[PDB]
């Protein structure tokens, strides 16, 4: 029960134990060269 | 005031800002409270003078 302006869906496939690196605020390999999230991120990360 | 160091340039030259916010906020709180105490005491002395 919240309302949002527009929703952005991003999809990709990575190696399994780097899903720690997809979280905002830290660095690594994926967070440094392939996909970086800003620090005030407002949303969800789903992985399986 | 409970942070790892009292020199602000150290904290800026060691930590990333998204977690250096935690240390810097503690320093802001401590220094602001000390400044407020000084100004209140100077107000009372001003009334006496």
């Amino acid at each position: 029960d919240l309302c949002f302006t527009n929703v952005y869906a991003d999809s990709f496939v990575i190696r399994g134990d780097e899903v720690r690196q997809i979280a905002p605020g830290q660095t690594g390999v994926i967070a440094d060269y392939n996909y970086k999230l800003p620090d005030d991120f407002t949303g969800c990360v789903i992985a399986w | 005031f409970g942070a790892i160091s009292s020199v602000l340039n150290d904290i800026l030259s060691r930590l990333d800002p998204p977690e250096a916010e935690v240390q810097i906020d503690r320093l802001i709180t401590g220094r602001l409270q000390s400044l407020q105490t000084y100004v209140t005491q100077q107000l009372i002395r001003a009334a006496e003078i």
